[PDB]
């Protein structure tokens, strides 16, 4: 179960579709069980789970419709009907699938994560993303102080344009972010129902809990 | 308390008992020895997901789109150079000629030559000093 | 009152191929008796209401839809999708079946069968049938 949590560290972020809301899930499957963390942007959740907890629970949810542990898990691997309940802290997912061509039940007992995961899941992971992001910025930004020289270099003897609309300002960091802080930060921050973090973060996610 | 913490942000202390954070202050108010201590609880997961997790993912968002920004931004300068050598007909003087942008390669060696330090969390240091005027912009938002 | 014969593997006995016949008023629903043989011997047991629809609560499914799966496993009522599975003791006389997907297996229910006293008897039975119930569709067949 260690490599389990080993590899949930390093899984990214997928978005599920409930009636209700939306949430974000990692998980990390193999045949020895899982690991899962879960959010809706205010709370997270954890569960972990073992072949043991599978045959009994599924033996529960599901009372004639055996199978080894490792095919259920197999199928969950696939990835449905999602709801949920918080009863206490139990974010108790409850999810619905087809599999043989019979429906299917799991329930996830996700308790409140514990702080030391959600440092290591989100908030160190997510800062390191945004100095890496900076990072890039910055770089970015010394390519097109680059490439402006270079152009100013073509300014300085001839080299008139020909397309005009090709023309590019002078690059200038402090007034593009002006710029942006006005015009995009508004839509470009808003968490919405965290699809945009795992429509376009998620190899950064990756790079940076390996790293 | 105030005009003692607004520049350093006298001598500190840090101390836990179970799940609470002491933070002792030795300093002096007047020239007599001023003594406080800060006693604080494990925040809420309101609080982190408030001053933390919806702010720091909201900045990984809006520098994602400042990359994306720059990257056409990027583009654009290089169909100008072009426009100069392909058919402004004119050169430079060599030691300063740029390489074409393309932000598949430019993430591949971001991430091989300078991801290794760059997302370094560290002491959370650089995190105060690189990103603290996107932060409170995010949490205005 | 229906029947319906229908041809099975144990997966105790691979090559030997088994036949179930199922007996019921015309909605499987209210219940069945069931019979087992294997060209050598017989077995026999029954099915209620009550139980059928505890057994569909059992695994969260619409009754009635739940009923196709045992129409299509004990009715041969089988899909093109659909593979299904028996196991027997013979000894103990605990039967369960099962439908296989996902590389497995699955138990989709189990009966207590008894051994059953004159074999070739309701076997003799059970063919004349069959002989009979071929030529009734055949002389409808020759008209069309």
């Amino acid at each position: 179960m260690e490599e389990l949590e080993q590899g949930l560290l390093m899984q990214p972020w997928a978005w599920l579709q409930l009636a209700e809301n939306s949430l974000l899930a990692k998980v990390f499957i193999t045949k020895q069980g899982y690991a899962l963390l879960v959010s809706d942007l205010q709370q997270v959740w954890h569960e972990q789970v073992d072949t043991s907890v599978v045959s009994q629970r599924a033996k529960e949810l599901n009372k004639r419709l055996t199978a080894p542990p490792a095919a259920f898990l197999c199928h969950l691997d696939n990835l449905a009907t999602f709801s949920c309940d918080c009863v206490a802290d139990a974010l108790i997912l409850r999810v619905r699938s087809e599999l043989s061509g019979l429906p299917f039940y799991w329930n996830f007992h996700c308790m409140l994560a514990s702080p030391s995961l959600v440092s290591q899941h989100l908030i160190r992971p997510l800062m390191g993303m945004s100095l890496a992001l900076q990072c890039q910025v910055r770089e970015l930004a010394t390519l097109l102080h680059m490439k402006d020289l270079e152009i100013q270099d073509y300014q300085e003897s001839g080299a008139t344009l020909i397309r005009d609309r090709l023309k590019t300002e002078p690059f200038e960091e402090n007034s593009f972010l002006e710029q942006f802080m006005i015009e995009k930060l508004p839509e470009a921050c808003s968490i919405g129902d965290g699809k945009p973090f795992v429509m376009n973060l998620q190899d950064l996610y990756m790079a940076v809990t390996t790293q | 308390l105030d005009n003692l913490l607004r520049p350093l942000l006298a001598t500190f202390s840090c101390d836990c008992v179970a799940d609470a954070l002491i933070l002792r202050v030795r300093s002096e108010l007047s020239g007599l020895p001023f003594y406080w201590n800060f006693h604080c609880m494990l925040a809420s997961p309101s609080l982190v997901s408030q001053h933390l997790i919806r702010p720091l993912m909201g900045m990984s968002l809006a520098l994602q789109c400042q990359v994306r920004e720059l990257a056409t931004l990027l583009h654009m300068k290089d169909l100008e150079i072009q426009d100069y050598q392909e058919s402004g007909a004119t050169l430079i003087r060599d030691r300063l000629k740029t390489e074409p942008f393309e932000e598949n390669s430019f993430l591949e060696q971001f991430m091989i030559e300078k991801l290794p330090e760059a997302c370094s969390i560290g002491d959370g240091k650089p995190f105060v000093m690189n990103l603290q005027d996107l932060y409170m912009a995010v949490t205005t938002q | 009152m229906e029947r319906k014969i229908s041809r099975i593997h144990l997966v105790s006995e691979p090559s030997i191929t088994h036949f179930l016949q199922v007996s019921w008023e015309k909605t499987l629903e209210s219940g069945f008796v069931i019979t087992l043989t294997d060209g050598h011997s017989a077995w026999t047991g029954t099915v209620s209401e009550s139980e059928i629809s505890q057994e569909a609560d059992d695994m969260a499914m619409e009754k009635g839809k739940y009923v196709g799966e045992l129409r299509k496993a004990l009715l041969s009522g089988a899909g093109p999708a659909d593979v299904y599975t028996f196991n027997f003791s013979k000894e103990s006389c605990y039967f369960f079946f099962e439908k296989n997907l996902k590389d497995v297996s699955f138990r989709l229910g189990s009966f207590n069968l008894e051994k059953v006293e004159n074999p070739a008897e309701v076997i003799r039975e059970l063919i004349c049938y069959c002989l009979d119930t071929i030529a009734e569709n055949q002389a409808k067949n020759e008209h069309l």
